[PDB]
RNA sequence: UUUGCUCCACACAAUAUAGAUGGAUACGAAUAAGGCGUCCUUGUGGCGUCGCUGAACCAUAGCAGGCUAGCAACGGUGCACUUGGCGGAAAGGCCUUGGGUGCUUGCUGGCGAAUUGCAAUGUCAUUUUGCGUGGGGAUAAAUCAUUUGUAUACGACUUAGA
RNA sequence: GCAGUCAAGCGGCGACAUUGCUCAUACCGAAGCAGAAUUCGGUAAGCGUCUACUGAU
RNA sequence: AGAACUGGCGAUGCGGGAUGAACCGAACGUAGAGUUAAGGUGCCGGAAUACACGCUCAUCAGACCAAAAGGUGUUAGUUCAUCUAGACAGCCGGACGGUGGCCAUGGAAGUCGGAAUCCGCUAAGGAGUGUGUAACAACUCACCGGCCGAAUGAACUA
RNA sequence: GGAAUACUGCCAGCUGGGACUGAGGACUGCGACGUAAGUCAAGGAUGCUGGCAUAAUGGUUAUAUGCCGCCGUCUUGAAA
């Protein structure tokens, strides 16, 4: 329905978000993920942090370079989870992965475009109340990520100047509502209500 | 699980249970038909050796064996439960310690004994000390200097933590003797004794308080009067 | 002086009026007669025509309206109280109930009726936009 | 049994006022103000008659119910602190080496300095948390008094003072130098 | 959805012993065929008569008289497990006996891993008077003006995407 | 260097489309709480009201969207000029003063549709390149060679010159 | 190992109790650890008596 | 291990078992249409991020016999004790006479030690359960009582 | 006191939408409708049409896409 879907990873589960996005990728739908650094994983910090180290151990017994290497960026962590859910090493899998983009925060021009969320992957709607959860930001920093401060610092600048845009939009909508409200009850407006509009 | 682990130290004694109350319950009813006069006592505070002296001061007079709320049921809290006429009104006039006297002695004997009787006692909580005392501003002794300090014995080191912590006074140990830097005023007249204040006097053994059993109501098995020659 | 926010949570209680989400009675109102347990409640909708039965709260959504009703009220009593409270009249006079009618109305619009909406909407747009910019 | 609803009551003396929203709790009274965050405990507040505040949990389990009572204790502590205030007394006794306790204002932090502890050359600095105020006891031998509104700040500062004066691998019985909390009374006791 | 059946067997008659005791019991089953099998199984555990010599005299469904009144049900259940059968008693608040007994099987399977074959329902009786209920979790629902919310409600989304960032409020 | 190179307008061709066939429509934060309007007591304040999905909002009529006459507004909008501002995370885009020129289905009229014969996606966009014109701009370096050592197993690499 | 009493319990069997012979380093907690030195327990397991690789295009 | 009996393979493709002798169903000409066996329905992977009831925080959980017992982990029950004569817990009071019971002996006054562990009144109190002194003293429980206000405590089963 | 409603089972009841098959090749027979003549859904598809007259769908093959997957003999219980 949307040529390019932008998904906000904040408050989502990596496994649920990755699985949902993975199927869409195989279906030809292009998807972009933003604010990956704010993505969350179930369980308290120790379990998530401990499991990441265990995976790092089995990289390669003899030579890490002649094998896999560990990406510290939160986006790569999500990409690794999504990569395992796609038939990599194949033309269909490789082509599907090319339709996916992941960035920390909301780099432009996506900042000026609407972003959606997946209702069936939100932590609020999936995790039991009162249970502990882990955030990729702390996990990524604990494993050597050196850009958490930069992302947080410039993300506030993203948060700023957006409320101003909404503030102008909110005032503009107020004028539209007043213009629409006064125009209501007219002959055309009254007839429209009959047809449900 | 995750519950308080009950603790108990093995001892010869054991709980009495409800069966003890049943004997208590019947004891009061039996006394109403055996003795002539019935009295209720309000000795909110007691001393066992003193109670034995009062109990042993006579043979005919008997202090009823029972529990306050059990006494009410045994005496009867309603006209339909009283063991004798007009007894239900008398029962609801007493509360607290299980004070109650059954005897055949004349009413004049009862009032004369209690009115003249009086004994010393420790300054119990909720009371006001009739005197004031200040601990010496140096090393303290067992009696706190109320008796000559030369004759008094220095306080034992083992009790220092109680004074420092339980009594909150700024005591400290100096060569095995407790010392304070100022003449701490333990209590004074007009103050209501808190548990800490009473304990300090109790530890020093200052029995600066009088004790006597107060009695309010009088009853008889045939006159059934509810007269109350209360004495305080 | 002390202030505590509303915390205006909808509560399941005797006399509560609810809307059925799933089943043969989807879209029909009902009134909770007596709570059975944490998950299951007893409802009655005699005016709505839904027979009295027990339904899990998962298949029912609680509306913000309420009316007095005794616990365990029978069908006759529920209808009497239901009519007296005029919940149906109050229910219809709300945005939540109105939106349901609007969605249903838009579904029955014939292609000819749908075309008329475009003409009417454009005419309203001209007046609305003409009013603005002044 | 998975209690359907468990409730607790908090008595609010007329001298204090409390404002409650999303779980950031503020208490105002004669002695000042206090703030606490309870968003992680998921309790629900309700003002009854401005004198009693109800805290309730719905479908709370045993693990969740146990946390319900903590809210009352923490809120009660804040109410008492703003009304009564907490005063933690400590005494820095020593055997031979006199323990010298002073306050320095390096970078304006008003750090507490401990010197000559058991003859150690190292100078121990104890930070002072916000709200708690230090006042040396007059005419009381080697007594230091800590006062403040927040129990956590006052109590934690006292613990830090005692902990940092630990004797390094020595016979505890023979060595007595240190700082201990002599009392935990209130400021305006009655 | 089980059904309540009444099954009677009379150890097919022989000369000089007409009309035997006609043992009677009530069995809950999804269908008549299942009910008949359970009746034979229970007999062999109590009455040494076997299916070969037994007979089913009649079987009729027992529908609840008033499937509208909320009733507190006291149930005594005997169930088998790794250890010998243990006597068990439970209380369930439900509209009808058939509905109440169904929840018991779910509870037994969850909290005891027992199944239909290993569970023997002894008796189901209504608690006709209040204050006779012993279990705390049943007295819980008897309080006057019992009001409680349903916090953290979740709406099952139909589409895979949502632009509203839905709230769980109720 | 037979005017080589490149920017711009279109003239025709080709190469193909991990796949348009109305619009990726922009706050943040909480989810045991929040949005929009209003008020003064500008605060964790009072009042009104919204959610329970986008089944929404905008847009959408004219030969794949023509040729013409009026009515009422002077607004809406495509295109080229032009003032000013914002956006550096991948800004490569986002907005505003001014007038110019087309449409305006906001409203009422005058003509053409055909024979694609009962349908054939019935061809209406996207990235790259060449040959062509017409109008603009700049119009050089590396290697080999000589030589050299702060290098060098051999390669390789670092010096200097009209 | 062999032999024997007793039993929390399991349903006549039987756990443990029962009788005879046959680290040098560092950080924490306890030790009559006054000091020095030291043992014990835990933590770090630190610390000691055709192709692999590499030059080059 | 070994004597014998009955089945699968041994000559055997097919689907599932992530691959797999001997596992589950199914005994095969080439084709089109529909329903199924076992397996599954978050992606790889074709099929419901279906419904209902409960259950678990695990610092490699869970999906893969050395386990009798330990755990102030969690959830539902079984057998007993008390209960508006006041169940539990929290504070306060009483917590006694013989008696400093008899013996070793500088001393064991209940509490370093050896046999009894008797008795009167009590409201209940052990020649005393611990702390504590050189021995006293002092505090405490077990045992009752006073203020509180309903269910609580002990062992087991899953 | 009388009605339904739910569940089960029946209809040689009615009425649509979708997918594959068009096999046989002059009548012989079993049946239905009609008073009859004759007709029929009754022992297997018939009735019209639109573009291909630029004559292609299609046949072989290189590559690509989704899935599957070293030989001949001889052992033992298959693989080895």
């Amino acid at each position: 329905v949307e040529p390019v879907v932008v998904i906000d990873g904040k408050g989502h589960l990596v496994g649920r978000l990755a699985s949902v996005v993975a199927k869409q990728l195989l279906n030809g739908q292009k998807i972009v993920v933003v604010r990956a650094e704010e993505l969350n994983i179930s369980g308290e910090f120790f379990r998530n942090k401990l499991k990441y180290h265990d995976f790092l151990r089995k990289a390669t017994a003899f030579n890490k370079t002649r094998g896999p290497f560990h990406f510290r960026a939160p986006s790569r962590i999500f990409y690794k989870a999504l990569r395992g859910m796609v038939s990599h090493k194949t033309a269909r899998g490789k082509a599907a992965l090319e339709r996916l983009k992941v960035f920390e925060g909301i780099p432009p021009p996506y900042d000026k475009k609407k972003r959606v969320v997946v209702p069936q992957a939100l932590r609020v709607l999936r995790l039991k109340p009162g249970r502990k959860y882990t955030t990729l930001g702390k996990l990524s920093t604990s494993v050597g990520w050196k850009y958490e401060d930069v992302v947080a610092k410039l993300e506030a600048k993203r948060k700023v100047s957006s409320a101003e845009y909404y503030a102008k939009k909110r005032a503009f909508t107020k004028k539209v509502a007043s213009a629409n409200a006064t125009a209501a009850e007219s002959d055309v407006a009254k007839q429209l209500a009959a047809l449900g509009y | 699980r995750s519950k308080r682990s009950k603790l108990v130290t093995l001892a010869q004694t054991d709980k009495k249970g409800r069966e003890n109350k049943e004997r208590i319950f019947d004891e009061v009813r039996e006394a109403l038909d055996t003795y002539r006069y019935v009295w209720v006592l309000h000795l909110d505070d007691v001393r066992t050796p003193v109670l034995q002296e009062i109990r042993t001061s006579w043979a005919g007079s008997k202090l009823i064996m029972g529990k306050r709320k059990v006494l009410q049921k045994a005496l009867g809290e309603k006209r339909e439960e009283e063991y004798k006429e007009n007894l239900y009104q008398l029962s609801k006039l007493c509360s607290g310690v299980t004070g109650l006297l059954f005897t055949d002695e004349d009413v004049n004997t009862v009032k004369e004994y209690f009115k003249s009787y009086v004994r010393s006692d420790y300054s119990r909580p909720n009371t006001k000390a009739p005197l004031t005392f200040t601990i010496p501003e140096g090393i303290v002794y067992s009696r706190g200097g109320q008796i000559p300090a030369e004759e008094d014995v220095p306080m034992i080191h083992s009790l220092e933590p109680t004074m420092r912590n339980k009594f909150e006074i700024p005591t400290k140990i100096k060569a095995g003797k407790i010392t304070i830097d100022s003449p701490y005023l333990v209590c004074t007249e007009g103050e209501k004794l808190d548990v800490r204040q009473a304990l300090i006097l109790k530890q020093f053994g200052i029995a600066a308080s009088e004790f006597k059993v107060k009695v309010s109501a009088y009853y008889d098995n045939d006159s059934s009067t509810v007269e109350s020659t209360n004495i305080n | 002086d002390s202030i505590v926010k509303a915390s205006n949570w909808r509560l399941v209680e005797v006399g509560r009026v609810v809307l059925i989400k799933k089943g043969q009675s989807a879209g029909k109102l009902a009134a909770i007669v007596e709570i059975i347990d944490q998950k299951k409640v007893l409802i009655d909708g005699p005016k709505a025509g839904v027979p009295r039965q027990a339904i899990n709260l998962g298949q029912v959504v609680l509306t913000p309206l309420t009316f007095a009703l005794p616990r365990g009220a029978r069908t006759a009593t529920v209808s009497k109280k239901w009519a007296a409270a005029a919940v149906c009249e109050k229910w219809a006079a709300s945005s939540w109930a109105k939106k349901i009618a609007q969605r249903e109305r838009r579904a029955a619009l014939t292609d000819f009726e749908r075309f008329q909406v475009m003409v009417l909407r454009k005419q309203k747009r001209y007046t609305v936009k003409k009013a603005l910019a002044k | 049994m998975k209690y359907i609803q468990t409730e607790q009551q908090i008595e609010v003396p007329e001298g204090v006022t409390v404002s409650i929203k999303s779980r950031i709790v503020k208490v105002v009274g004669p002695r000042g103000t206090l703030t606490k965050n309870l968003k992680h405990i998921d309790v629900t507040f309700t003002k009854v008659n401005n004198q009693l505040i109800k805290v309730a949990v719905h479908n709370g389990g045993r693990k969740h119910v146990a946390a319900l009572r903590t809210v009352k204790s923490l809120v009660d502590n804040m109410i008492t602190g703003v009304t009564k205030g907490y005063k933690y007394k400590m005494r820095y006794v020593y055997a031979h080496f006199p323990i010298n306790v002073n306050i320095v204002e390096k970078d304006g932090a008003k750090f507490i300095e401990v010197r000559n502890f058991l003859g150690d050359k190292k100078i121990r600095n104890v930070p002072v948390r916000d709200g708690v105020t230090i006042e040396f006891s007059t005419n009381v031998k080697d007594e230091i008094v800590l006062s403040g509104n927040s129990v956590e700040d006052v109590s934690q500062n006292a613990a830090d003072l005692q902990q940092i004066c630990r004797v390094r691998n020595k016979d505890i019985r023979k060595f007595l130098d240190g700082i201990y909390v002599s009392h935990k009374g209130f400021i305006t006791e009655d | 959805h089980f059904k309540e059946y009444q099954v009677i067997g009379r150890r097919l008659p022989t000369e000089s012993v007409p009309e035997p005791k006609l043992f009677r019991m009530r069995i809950f089953a999804s269908n008549e065929v299942i009910a008949k099998s359970r009746y034979w199984y229970f007999l062999q555990k109590l009455h040494k008569v076997k299916k070969a010599s037994g007979e089913i005299v009649s079987i009729n469904q027992i529908n609840e008289a008033h499937p509208t009144k909320v009733k507190n049900f006291g149930v005594w259940v005997r169930y088998d497990s790794r250890s010998g059968t243990h006597n068990m008693y439970k209380e369930i608040r439900d509209v009808s006996r058939v509905a109440a007994v169904e929840t018991l099987y779910q509870d037994m399977a969850a909290r005891h891993r027992a199944r239909f074959r290993s569970i023997h329902i002894l008796k189901v009786a209504e608690i006709e008077k209040t204050a006779d209920v012993k279990r705390q979790y049943v007295k819980q629902f008897l309080t006057k003006d019992l009001k409680f919310p349903l916090p953290h409600r979740v709406q099952k989304s139909t589409k895979t995407f949502s632009y509203k960032r839905p709230s769980t409020f109720y």
